[PDB]
């Protein structure tokens, strides 16, 4: 899948 | 002699590197002046990251909501504004370590250097290109957004990327500094592919220069060729049409070594006919096309 | 996801380099603290090189006898001494951007970056490794001696090269920050060759292990074999000795991965006796060996500094 | 060819 790579 | 994956020195953009939050989402953003740039995703939620209205997420947040930490101290937001897929946060302090800088955007080809950032502080340096396919094959995982790519050339650091986005083949999409990004993607997680990868093929005939410059001409050969039947060949392997353009580009290096342009275009259509059997050129198997003729004369002869 | 050949970030370290100019030699000096440490070869002209005697050119030299740059600013050297093939130039002014660090020799197939340097003036970085035969693969020009190599460890800077000289073959060769070469070497310009070099087999595993995780997964098979086994083949391809230790410090991949370590091993047996059969093992047609099991680690899980 | 010294000569 396509991921925004921002962290959580 | 001798030729690397030569990256610039990172100083200069470790001093700008900040970590943004908002809400529990997180990345980094790039200090330089009053503003921090960073990618506007961070304004997004666990949930709508797939169609998020960014117009909309933004003129709900305050000043307060963004949280940006440089280092041990907590920088004041004091104004917020977006441009293209980019935030601009304008905070109360100005960077000590702004360097000289400037924002450039670049076409397929170019390559740069990538300081790989998580929490505002960095974790490696390693050099990129841009692929003709608008992506780049990077070295990125989540939390990394914000990190960016550049080139210190003389004394001014040209910043190019910001990266954002990982692909499901494992490359990466980003932004210019201005916040447009390379290539159609956009910034949510609807499914996105990139095109064929293709070759650069002007930056394999630059390393094929170095390679000679660096006293190895076992790949060469009595030929040449017209532009026209190079590219008829070259096409055939997936690589990037040459240009005239391309050809005058690398004129010095081919008034360096003595080499016609035409003349190494024959070298590589050989190359790509029979592989290597067994040798390898400059430290490699494959045919190296993350090395512009710029980068090639920079490490070659200074 | 990706993998690349990642440096450390060099920020720490371009802060500390100046230039040192003793008449018309030149190079680049690493200041830390108050004591600028160089290349002793910076004593010699361009005659003296041949067969220079180091204690004999030391001697006539006095403090002023040596020009350091920090910038546009001129460092007064109010001492000077050598230890073993660097010079010790001692300031009166401390490093004001001396970061945290330590001198450590590194072993052969040990990893570091460079920072090459040009006029006491940083210009690039890239990783590299210490080669069994103790060159290094770098790239390297005239002035660039004084740069050095670093690694981080947590939060301090292990400096473990400075570089003096580059060989016939075209690779280099240079000490630790205390003056001792690595490799059977010398400082002057005379004919020097290495011994021969071979493939450091626990950094080819990491980089396997790396593809893996990546989802390069072509080149596992269902065989296994042993330390003694594998040993034998992998003398017979110039490959270095594998032992107990790397297999312990591969652990760490090889219970993320869900492979075997010797497991493993059975891979990279059958692709020194069979190829690649065309394929790219993590963008690479060759079997990478510049990456230590720590360098996987750090890149993957995304270690900062 | 022999070893070079990689200082630089002003």
């Amino acid at each position: 899948a396509v991921k925004l790579q921002n962290n959580e | 002699s001798g030729f690397r994956k030569m990256a610039f020195p990172s100083g200069k953009v470790e001093g700008c590197m900040v970590q943004v939050t908002c809400g529990t989402t997180t990345l980094n953003g790039l200090w330089l002046d009053d503003v921090v740039y960073c990618p506007r995703h961070v304004i997004c939620t666990s949930e709508d990251m797939l169609n998020p209205n960014y117009e909309d997420l933004l003129i709900r947040k305050s000043n307060h909501n963004f949280l940006v930490q440089a280092g041990n101290v907590q920088l004041r937001v004091i104004g917020h504004s977006m441009q293209n897929c980019v935030l601009k946060l304008k905070v109360d302090t100005a960077n000590p370590k702004t360097p000289k800088y400037k924002f450039v955007r670049i076409q397929p080809g170019q390559t740069f250097s990538v300081l790989a950032c998580y929490n505002g502080s960095p974790s490696g340096v390693y050099q990129c290109a841009m692929r003709p396919n608008f992506t780049i094959k990077g070295s990125f995982l989540n939390g990394s957004a914000g990190s960016v790519g550049f080139n210190i050339d003389y004394d001014c650091v040209s910043f190019c990327y910001m990266h954002h986005m990982e692909l499901p083949t494992g490359v990466h999409a980003g932004t210019d500094l201005e916040g447009n990004f390379y290539g159609p993607f956009v910034d949510r997680q609807t499914a996105q592919a990139a095109g064929t990868d293709t070759t650069i093929t002007v930056n394999v005939l630059a390393w094929l220069y170095a390679a000679v410059i660096n006293g190895d001409r076992w790949f060469l050969n009595r030929f040449t060729t017209t532009l026209n039947d190079f590219n008829l060949v070259a096409m055939k392997y997936n690589y990037e049409p040459l240009t005239q353009d391309h050809v005058d580009i690398l004129g010095p290096l081919s008034a360096q070594t003595g080499i016609a342009v035409l003349d190494m275009c024959a070298s590589l259509k050989e190359l790509l006919q029979n592989g290597m059997n067994g040798r390898t050129i400059l430290g490699s198997a494959l045919l190296e096309d993350e090395f512009t003729p710029f980068d090639v004369v920079r490490q070659c002869s200074g």
